[PDB]
């Protein structure tokens, strides 16, 4: 998995069922937001960031490469 | 596979206010066949965290669409309830867009405390209604935080689950602002700080000045300024400061030296107590839920007060684990900010001028690190703390359980001698992301091994994210190292660190 | 008193092109009862300096208008013709607007050389027509310097009397780009740089690789790159590198292994000399006016070549005065870049990852500065060089009158491991302005005494001037120190320095 | 005076007859420019900066202050 969210969440477990497309626009659903709409407001900012950035992971985890060994004749 | 459409959020109680120790935990789930990203949080504040995690999972599919790469199960919560950075606006002013920018990075890394060091000897940038005259000591009319400026900072922070915890540093680091109210509530402010002639020194840093701990009216003004500020800052915590009490400064006050004459049994420890036993009541007086923070010096410097209430949170910055052990043993709740690991300002030489210590045209000793060759270059807390230094800090090492549970978190201070809008962000970021993980989820892998090498690509990517999000974070390596993972490691052995 | 209306500029030689040594002097006179600001100069380049002086003199009368505070007579020229900073776009990409911003800073501080370290092992960001494939080792398609980009850079500089001196570092610091043209032309690029296992080390820092000095075709490809680049950079000076040849890397070249085998008396000095005898004539032959610059390593390192033509300017970065004295005494022209005084990148610790040297939970030796406690923190050149450290540098100290004549100026480099658009300007500035004064008018007052303490307010003010001109220079002090002159001095005695 | 140009010029000497106002805009006058107008262009940049900044010295030179002595 390319993404590597910071901070490392306590417990995170990824599947192998393949990628999940976002169907156009992710819609928030809650009947339990603070009266002043903090969850709604935070969501709107996150979603607008997600859609404007279309983030492409810039660095990703890998095993180390096979560097060519120092020769000895 | 199924396509995602909705985000479902259930907050258990929508009433919990943004205050120390509020339940910040959440769960986030994406299932194969489910068209819904499921988020559960104890509070609104945990849900806010889910969103900042969530945006770091949703990436481009390479064809103008978005994906989460796999289904996923996340359960997550902060190891410590106090995860912070400290902004110094006393030494140099920082504008609101740039304060907003730090709060943005804070949000994406889940830091929940902006410790704001508002004033210092050098300036008083905050408007006070009761004493409009204090801001006469701001750097200019444009470099002032209006009442409304503070409300917007607090709100902008609240929207991102960040508590703003103010600091007016008393009784030391006090000259500017104060002395426009009453010039006799400050002493030695016209002294020479005198580190060229060390015995007569009134300060560690130029622009000397301290509050006259004896003078009647000191505590009225302090109380009025404090009460006004307390009202505009909705956190229950408040930072009174109390660091670096210089004994020679009081010699310039008739009062304090007359007070020493009256009874020559009186020492400087007594003088500190006097402030404690007069100032703390005034501060505790404000509110029922009011908690205090102060720098450790008050209860652990050379000239410390005999008895500091175990009620006051102690922010430790000296001697690393040693001083953390001392305070935690004596029943103090402690904020870790040890200078040897977490002071972000270090490593930029000295800022003091007319300084002949730089004027050495040859290495005076090649075998030992010295001032201009291997040594500090005039930064007392040198070297520069790299993100690794920060991430490696095991701040509960060799402590007991009863001790360890007195640690409430950490704060990385950025002192502002050589910091204004121009570099505040590159000094904070991405290194504060290293702290952010250290006090969120720690620096250990599943087996307890130190996972700094795993943090490499995470923090490197996170830096580029921060930049994508408006936060002007410093580059940490040649970009070749991001694209060639571990190609810039010093050891191939991924177990090198322990 | 009489109002100013005109600026008269008389320039003696309008032909003099922007090239090394051109006369940069000028006079600027504002007389009590004259309506004219009078500027005289030997060339247009001297005239530009007059304007940047002049803009620092015209201020607000605080009532909506503008004044010069008093009459003034100035006569001015630079102590050294080579006044530079070096930008590293090999480790990390710096965009055109940030390159322009630096040139603006140079303009205002009268620096006149931008030494452009274009590539390094880690990336090749410059478009080359003759080998299109080199930019495959650019960090991204949007992180490439097109030929038109270079034209606009050269031109932006030209307009501010600034010379752009390109550097393509050879034969060390060579992997990216070259290896796209021909894999054989570079060696040990796939090796492990191996500072964890010191006896096998192939480089001093990650991303190893060096041009194969023996491989015949190396000189075909370098000749073709050099030629095409020489044509787009108009300065007669070109920097061909020569720093930090690593002997261990050539053990990956069969070609060099055979070369040592076929005559076992050969040393790396000879190998370095082989490069000098084959590369230099190609470089020197571009044009008659061509002068080369090289890092001192070629003529002074442990693996130095035997005979480096005294044609080639040596850039000195190690051992301070000792290497400057050594070099000048052998007859080389020297650009001072001594890393103990002028390296702008030191003091940000190390960048190499998986480093256990940080992992020390208590001071292991309080009696002396060590890695994490008062020592270098992973930066080989620590500490960070303050503006004072830079300004205080008397680089002609203990040189004879003849040695000192071989000093042509200085260059503060900013190596790019932890530098890109975000912090390039705050690492250069305002420290670069301290070097600027050092090589323009020196660090001494009229009586020959070091005036560092006088520089304080000038450089503090100039920093703000930089910020007002769009140059994102770093704060140096608390602003209190600006508003209360000398309040922040360590020594009250103004002759301490 | 408040201004303090960097680099400090090799030789610079100020008078004491007071300020000289810039009346309107400083007009450049020269017969000796290159064919590519290097000087004319540099003056436009210099002059447009001067009028847009209306600069106010941010830090000025003065003798170090008289501090009150440590009481004996
Ligand atoms: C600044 O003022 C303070 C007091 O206001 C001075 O500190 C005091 O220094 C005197 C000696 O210089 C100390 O008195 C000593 O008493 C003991 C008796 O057991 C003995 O060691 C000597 O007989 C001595 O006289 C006094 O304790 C000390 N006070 C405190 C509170 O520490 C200080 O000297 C002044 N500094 C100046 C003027 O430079
Ligand atoms: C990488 O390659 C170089 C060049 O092949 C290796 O060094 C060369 O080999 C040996 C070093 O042991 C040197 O020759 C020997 O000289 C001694 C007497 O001094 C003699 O007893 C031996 O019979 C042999 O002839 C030779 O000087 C040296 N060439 C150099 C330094 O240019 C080097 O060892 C290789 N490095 C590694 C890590 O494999
Ligand atoms: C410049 O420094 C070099 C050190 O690399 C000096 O060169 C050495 O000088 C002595 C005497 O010839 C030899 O033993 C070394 O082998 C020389 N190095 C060579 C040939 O590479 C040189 O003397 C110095 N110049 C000075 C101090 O003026
Ligand atoms: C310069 O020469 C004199 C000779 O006594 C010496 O004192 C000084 O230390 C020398 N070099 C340097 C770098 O100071
Ligand atoms: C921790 O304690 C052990 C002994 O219990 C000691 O050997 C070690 O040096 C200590 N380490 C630190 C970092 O304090
Ligand atoms: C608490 C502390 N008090 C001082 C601060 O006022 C400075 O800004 C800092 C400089 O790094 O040093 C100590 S730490
Ligand atoms: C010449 C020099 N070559 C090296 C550079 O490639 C590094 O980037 C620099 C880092 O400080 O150190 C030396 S100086
Ligand atoms: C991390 O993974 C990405 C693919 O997600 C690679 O492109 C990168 O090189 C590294 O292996
Ligand atoms: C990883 O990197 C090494 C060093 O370049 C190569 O040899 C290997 O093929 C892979 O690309
Ligand atoms: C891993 O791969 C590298 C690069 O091809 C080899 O050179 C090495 O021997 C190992 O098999
Ligand atoms: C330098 O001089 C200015 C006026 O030119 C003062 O206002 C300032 O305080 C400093 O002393
Ligand atoms: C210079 O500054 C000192 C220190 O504040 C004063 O004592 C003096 O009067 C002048 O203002
Ligand atoms: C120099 O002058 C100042 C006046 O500002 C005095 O306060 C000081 O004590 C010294 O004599
Ligand atoms: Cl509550
Ligand atoms: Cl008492
Ligand atoms: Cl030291
Ligand atoms: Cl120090
Ligand atoms: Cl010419
Ligand atoms: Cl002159
Ligand atoms: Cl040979
Ligand atoms: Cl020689
Ligand atoms: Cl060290
Ligand atoms: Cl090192
Ligand atoms: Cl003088």
């Amino acid at each position: 998995v390319g993404v590597n969210p910071l901070p490392a969440p306590r417990e995170i477990s990824w599947g192998s069922s393949g990628p999940k497309s976002i169907a156009g626009e992710l819609q928030l659903r809650t009947d339990s937001d603070s009266a002043d709409g903090i969850v709604a407001d935070a969501w709107n900012r996150a979603w607008e960031t997600i859609v404007a950035l279309r983030w492409v992971p810039a660095a990703t985890e890998a095993p180390i490469s096979s560097f060519e060994p120092f020769p000895t004749p | 596979s199924n396509s995602l459409q909705y985000v479902n959020v259930q907050v258990k109680d929508i009433e919990a206010d943004l205050q120390h120790g509020v339940d910040e935990s959440y769960t986030l789930d994406v299932e194969e066949d489910s068209d819904t990203i499921t988020i559960n949080a104890e509070t609104v504040w945990g849900a806010l965290h889910a969103f900042t995690t969530l945006q770091q999972l949703v990436i481009s599919d390479g064809h103008g669409g978005l994906i989460i790469e796999e289904p996923v199960n996340i359960k997550d919560s902060p190891l410590y309830p106090y995860r912070g950075i400290m902004l110094d606006t006393g030494r140099n002013f920082v504008s609101l867009p740039k304060i907003f920018e730090q709060l943005e990075g804070m949000s994406l890394s889940k830091l929940n405390v902006l410790h704001w060091h508002i004033d210092d000897a050098q300036s008083w940038p905050i408007w006070v209604d009761v004493y409009p005259e204090m801001v006469k000591d701001a750097y200019s009319p444009h470099e002032i935080y209006s009442r409304n400026d503070v409300r917007n900072i607090v709100n902008y922070a609240r929207a991102r689950g960040i508590r703003v915890i103010p600091e007016i540093d008393m009784p030391s680091h006090s000259s500017s602002g104060w002395k426009q109210v009453d010039p006799e509530m400050v002493t030695c402010t016209d002294s020479w700080w005198s580190n060229d002639d060390w015995p007569l020194h009134t300060a560690v840093e130029p622009n000397p000045g301290q509050l006259d701990i004896i003078y009647n009216k000191t505590y009225e003004v302090v109380g009025n300024v404090y009460k006004e500020l307390s009202d505009i800052f909705p956190d229950h915590w408040f930072h009174v400061g109390g660091d670096e009490i210089q004994p020679n400064c009081f010699n310039f006050s008739t009062h304090v030296t007359k007070w020493f004459a009256e009874d020559p049994s009186r020492t400087y420890h007594d003088l500190a107590q006097y402030w404690v036993d007069h100032a703390v009541p005034i501060f505790q007086n404000y509110s029922q839920e009011r908690r205090l923070v102060m720098w450790e010096d008050i209860a652990l410097s050379a000239d410390n007060a005999h008895d500091v209430p175990k009620n006051i949170v102690m922010q430790s910055w000296n001697n690393g684990l040693e001083y953390i052990s001392n305070l935690t043993a004596r029943g103090y709740d402690v904020i870790v900010s040890s200078s040897d690991f977490l002071y972000l300002d270090c490593g930029h030489g000295g800022f003091v001028t007319n300084d002949p210590r730089y004027n050495v045209m040859a290495n005076p000793d090649a075998n030992t690190p010295n001032f201009n060759y291997g040594g500090n270059g005039g930064s007392w807390c040198a070297p520069y703390k790299t993100w690794q230094r920060i991430y490696d800090y095991d701040f509960t090492l060799n402590l007991t359980e009863t001790q360890a549970k007195h640690i409430i978190g950490a704060t990385a201070p950025l002192w502002g001698e050589q910091v204004d809008d121009i570099n505040v962000s590159s000094m904070f970021w991405p290194r504060a992301a290293a702290l952010a993980e250290l006090v969120w989820s720690g620096n250990r892998d599943a087996n307890g091994n130190k996972r700094t090498t795993e943090m490499t690509q995470r923090i490197l990517n996170f830096r580029e994210y921060l930049v994508a999000n408006g936060v002007q974070a410093q580059a940490l390596v040649p970009k070749y190292c991001l694209q060639h993972p571990h190609a810039c490691d010093l050891y191939r052995n991924q177990a090198a660190i322990q």
